[PDB]
């Protein structure tokens, strides 16, 4: 269970996916809708 | 991806081309006629790469021949195999190119590259998938070297995604004594490193070399040099035209033989070296074959690897022989031999077996190697075209055609950053 | 009752299914054609096989698997060979243009435009079901197809089917067995892609069964033939549990909640044992100690890692025979009191045994000689972490001079794609050391 | 070849020696002598001034390759100096209604002849002590002052795209 983890590394996923979801984001950001293939 | 069309250009192409359809005919068991005769199913397992069905269930190849003027087109027709091509498939002029880039170029070349056009596309009409392309030209004629490029450039504006393979013939002044040599070459090479993608080199200084030296030979012909280019096709295609996991096609040989885009020249190597009307009983062990597929003596290019530093090898044993032996003697070339190979790509060496030995031969070596030590075949001709370009000799029949100095210098500095790129990229982590 | 839905992509994805397949029928008596004699009730399903086998009203036994391939090659061989009676013609997928080892080509160009194709395949044949588990996938990190199209099917069915386990059993790359130079690339990027959208998935290192079939079966050039025959017995003692009346491991939940503690740690440990050759078969019978005792040697380890060097976090244990749980736990018992197995303090400590009657199967003709007992240990070490180190070192000499990055880059793949996969690694490695402490 | 025909065997080309005597199978080998030089000799007449530019303007400047793009600006800068008032008249303002349409190769193609027809009137006024102001009439400073402002009004410059538009600006 994710209780039995310490929060020692709950700290640090929390931290990893608010950088990724920043870094998704900004690269969203500067992307061009009248550039995209899909 | 499941069919290859095959282009010619100029003499040296179409007779090179001519031997190597002959050479995989005959290994194949297709006799002149068209009809399969052979004696082992691998032979048709894969068939379909580079001939197409027809009534009857003959073979018929999947060959252009293009010049511009007609005598390579009557020789190649009437050899002993001339019948199994397509009458519809010869596309030629009546002047040829005179030696000049530009009026193969731009003049001649630009004129019959519609008609060139047309064929390619009844070849990729009757293929399923088309796979790439592999033409056959030299870079010092006029006709082979300037159409040729044509081809290249307007089948990579055309089909968008497809591989491109030539077997450039560098030519050497040995051989041949004409001056603008230097330049026809030159200039070829600023359309390969931004046109083609795979692209191996045979020196003819290399050919005479092993010609007049080794194989002892008092006027090595051309005759002798065409021995020589043929089995080397032979030897690198033998993964394409039979069945194999290593590089099956030329998707996956280019991913593996192609680390930068611009770096793509593979010098070619074949043993045990013949002649013709010569008959070798003694048979080679592994070992040795092994020990001479890597010489520089059996390279076809003027450069030593030793003198430089391997980027991506693959080497290919035909003939009937264990897996295991072949496995422990690469790894011991690898383990004492391991200075001349980077250790920033691993796992940069591949070995395969194949079961089908070349024609009066029981054991046989391939060796498609990618060293920056290739960079010396470019340095030659960089002194010959610096020294020839700076007192302006011979210069009108390129200005006088639509040519300019600007691309002279262009090529000029492409092919000067792409020594310096491979001297670079031999020094990396120093 | 429930029943999953397996799936098989790539070259190596589709020839271990094939094995598999031919193993599990040939434990559970289904003829080649399909029809089971054993089952009595037809056009009912509702046995422990019918998790991995369908039934027709006339009797055949149909499976559960998509098979999948960018090529026409190895779909051939099952569509011609001795179970293409088995499946039927819309489970057997095929395209056309191969990605030719490369993750970006089979990701965003060949595999973007057979996707959907796959997805209503996989749609129709969960309609036929009332309860579903989740999905077996089975690729290889080597091939680019494995890596991508793999990927993006993973994805996919993370939005469609946001509710359902995916277990998997990826396949590790080996020199003596490769045929391409880009092999860590596109496996750290499929890694990446899916250590957000798996549960848990099972690693098996080319290195060590080439070992084994070198060593043990005495064979002295191993095959691909011989790797899936062996593979595919491994592969059958571990999902054992969801094709017999057991009593561990019954449900895919179960494999995570006993298997996966950290949920980005869900790399488990595998071993077999034992594994003698034909020849040695009618020579001497070991004991449950001496199969349990063996499956702790690195020698018949499936990854090639040092677990006496760090600790484990959970371990279980699936046996396949005339076995006692008395001897099993006194021998579990011996090797607790005589080997110094070390657990992580914060991790439960205990073995989850667990015993098969049915006796084990082995092919006609194969290498392996027909044991009179199996067993098939599980556990997540941290030593696994290992076999991804020696990965990293094939990732940074090689993108360090920007070898092979044109492939991706021209193929509408972007560059940064790279440094994130390697940034995850780096997280996934640091957050193993922790573990470890 | 066929211009030859016609002078030789009608003589009713206007101009038809001088285009035949500086044009022929030598001079005419060069694109770039022909795009500036030639260009230049044979459109001194006035009988060759609007057509050619009208070309060069709705065709040649539209190309679909920058270096024929290039080009053809540098012929049209080299053609501003035989055509003064045409140029600041009924080219420019053709231009500044080009450079607002959607496609890229025709806004970049707009704004290097509208660039070049306003340097060659700079360097006209130039040899006559009086300012640039005199051809550019206020509609054409106008216009001028809106290239950079109107294309940062619609994000134009970001992407692949928006490099090429960034360029011209910075032209
Ligand atoms: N190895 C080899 N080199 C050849 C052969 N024929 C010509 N060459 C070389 O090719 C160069 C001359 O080019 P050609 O092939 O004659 O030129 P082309 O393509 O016919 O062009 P044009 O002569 O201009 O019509 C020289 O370097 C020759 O030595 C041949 O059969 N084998
Ligand atoms: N164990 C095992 N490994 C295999 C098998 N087939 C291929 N491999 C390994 O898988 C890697 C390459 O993957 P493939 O399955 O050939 O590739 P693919 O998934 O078809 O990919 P593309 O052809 O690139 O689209 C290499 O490391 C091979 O040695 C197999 O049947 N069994
Ligand atoms: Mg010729
Ligand atoms: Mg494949």
């Amino acid at each position: 269970d994710l209780s039995l983890v310490p929060e020692r590394l709950q700290r640090r996923e929390q931290e990893r996916q608010l950088e990724v979801e920043r870094r998704k984001q900004k690269r969203q950001n500067q992307e061009v809708e009248k550039e995209n293939s899909h | 991806m499941r069919e290859i069309v095959h282009i010619q250009a100029g003499q040296c192409g179409n007779q090179i081309g001519a031997k190597f359809w002959e050479v995989i005919s005959d290994e194949h068991g297709i006799d002149p006629t068209g009809t399969y005769h052979g004696d082992s199913d691998l032979q048709l397992d894969r068939i379909s790469v580079y001939y197409n069905e027809a009534t009857g269930g003959k073979y018929v190849p999947r060959a252009i021949l293009v010049d511009l003027e007609p005598g390579t087109m009557d020789s190649v027709r009437s050899g002993p195999f001339g019948q199994i091509f397509r009458p519809d498939n010869f596309v030629f002029g009546q002047s040829g190119a005179g030696n000049n880039w530009a009026k193969g170029h731009y003049t001649e070349g630009a004129e019959l590259v519609d008609s060139v056009l047309d064929v390619v596309r009844k070849e990729a009409e009757s293929c399923d998938c088309l796979q790439g392309f592999q033409l056959t030209h030299s870079l010092g004629g006029g006709t082979g070297s300037g159409m040729g490029t044509l081809l290249i450039s307007k089948i990579r504006e055309e089909y968008p995604d497809r591989i491109m393979n030539t077997f450039s013939v560098v030519p050497s002044p040995k051989v041949s004594d004409t001056v603008v040599e230097p330049y026809n070459a030159t200039l070829s090479v600023h359309q390969l490193v931004e046109n083609t993608d795979e692209t191996y080199c045979i020196d003819n200084e290399a050919l005479y070399d092993i010609c007049f030296r080794t194989l002892k030979l008092t006027t090595p012909t051309y005759g002798d040099l065409n021995h020589l280019v043929s089995a080397t096709m032979s030897g690198v295609t033998t993964c394409l035209r039979f069945p194999g996991q290593l590089n099956a096609d030329l998707r996956k040989l280019a991913v593996n033989m192609v680390p930068f885009p611009r770096l793509h020249f593979f010098m070619p190597g074949f043993a045990p070296l013949t002649s013709r009307g010569s008959q070798q009983y003694r048979a080679l062990t592994v070992p040795e074959l092994t020990q001479q597929v890597f010489d520089a003596k059996n390279m076809m290019a003027a450069c030593d690897p030793r003198h430089g530093r391997y980027l991506t090898v693959a080497a290919v044993f035909r003939g009937r022989m264990s897996m295991k032996e072949v496995d422990e003697q690469m790894l011991n070339v690898q383990n004492k031999n391991s200075s001349y190979f980077v250790e920033w790509i691993p796992n940069n060496v591949k070995t395969a077996v194949c079961d089908i030995p070349p024609r009066g031969l029981k054991m046989a070596v391939t060796f498609i190697g990618n060293s920056t030590a290739i960079q010396e075949l470019f340095k030659r001709i960089s002194e010959q075209f610096t020294a020839m370009f700076r007192r302006k000799a011979f210069l009108h029949w390129y200005t006088g055609e639509g040519m300019d100095e600007m691309e002279f210098t262009e090529a000029e500095s492409n092919m000067n950053d792409l020594v310096s790129e491979y001297q670079q990229y031999q020094d990396a982590t120093a | 009752m429930r029943e999953c839905i397996s799936i098989h992509v790539g070259q190596a994805g589709v020839q271990i299914g094939n094995a598999c397949w031919e193993l599990y029928c040939l434990e559970h008596g289904i003829q080649p054609d399909g029809q089971m004699p054993s089952d009595k009730t037809i056009g009912g399903g509702d046995d422990s096989f019918n998790t991995f086998f369908s039934e027709t009203g006339a009797g055949k036994h149909v499976p559960r698997a998509v098979f999948v391939d960018l090529e026409p090659t190895v779909i051939d061989e099952v569509r011609t060979g001795t179970y293409r009676q088995l499946f039927h013609p819309e489970q057997l997928i095929t395209g056309k243009e191969d990605a030719a080892n490369n993750y970006a080509r089979g990701h965003y160009t060949i595999g973007k435009e057979i996707i959907d194709l796959v997805l209503d395949r996989i749609r129709k044949l969960a309609d036929q079901c009332t309860g579903l588990q989740g999905f077996l996938v089975f690729h290889s990190f080597g091939g680019g197809t494995g890596s991508g199209f793999t990927s993006l099917l993973m994805e996919r069915l993370s939005v469609d089917y946001g509710k359902k386990s995916k277990l998997e059993f990826s396949i590790y790359p080996a020199p003596q067995v490769s045929t391409a130079v880009v092999e860590p690339y596109n496996s750290i990027l499929t890694t990446h892609t899916t250590l957000e959208h798996s549960d848990c998935a099972f690693m098996v290192d080319n290195e060590a069964i080439y070992d084994i079939c070198r060593r043990n079966l005495d064979i002295e050039r191993p095959t691909y033939t011989n790797l899936n025959r062996l593979i595919s017995q491994i592969v059958s003692s571990i999902t054992a549990s969801l094709r017999f009346d057991g009593a561990l491991n019954v449900d895919l939940t179960e494999f995570q909640t006993n298997l996966v503690p950290y949920p980005r740690i869900h790399f488990p440990l595998a071993t077999y044992a034992p594994v003698i050759s034909a020849e040695k078969a009618y020579h001497e019978q070991l004991s449950v100690a001496e199969i349990t005792n063996a499956c702790f040697e690195p020698a018949n380890q499936m990854v090639k890692c040092d677990p006496r060097h760090g600790k484990y976090m959970a371990c279980c244990l699936l046996y396949r025979g005339d076995v006692v749980p008395k001897d099993v736990n006194a021998a579990i018992a011996t090797i607790k009191t005589k080997r110094s197995i070390q657990f992580v303090d914060w991790c439960p400590t205990g073995f989850k045994v667990g015993i098969n009657y049915q006796p084990p199967t082995v092919v006609p003709g194969g290498d392996l000689a027909k044991v009179q007992r199996a067993v098939c240990m599980l556990s997540n070490t941290t030593a696994i972490a290992e076999a991804w180190a020696r990965l990293d070192h094939k990732f940074d000499l090689m993108y360090a001079k920007r070898a092979f990055v044109h492939w991706y880059v021209g193929e509408g793949m972007e560059e940064g794609e790279f440094s994130e996969a390697r940034e995850d690694m780096a997280a996934l490695e640091k957050d193993y050391e922790e573990v470890g402490v | 070849a066929a211009f030859q025909e016609n002078v030789g065997r009608q003589g009713t080309f206007p101009h038809g020696i001088d285009i035949l005597t500086t044009a022929d199978y030598f001079a005419v080998g060069n694109r770039s002598n022909c795009f500036l030089v030639i260009s230049v000799f044979i459109a001194g007449f006035p009988e060759y001034t609007q057509p050619m530019i009208d070309h060069l303007v709705t065709m040649k400047i539209s190309h679909w390759d920058g270096v024929i793009r290039e080009l053809a600006a540098r012929a049209l800068h080299n053609l501003a100096q035989q055509a003064p008032e045409f140029s600041a008249t009924q080219v420019f303002p053709r231009l500044l209604s080009m450079t607002l349409s959607p496609d890229l190769h025709m806004r970049h193609g707009s704004i290097l002849a509208c660039a070049e027809v306003a340097y060659a009137l700079y360097k006209l006024a130039a040899q006559e002590n009086r300012p640039v102001t005199d051809h550019l009439d206020e509609q054409a400073v106008q216009g001028l002052k809106q290239i950079h402002q109107q294309l940062y009004d619609r994000q134009l410059y970001r992407g692949l795209g928006g490099q090429l538009m960034r360029q011209a600006v910075c032209v």
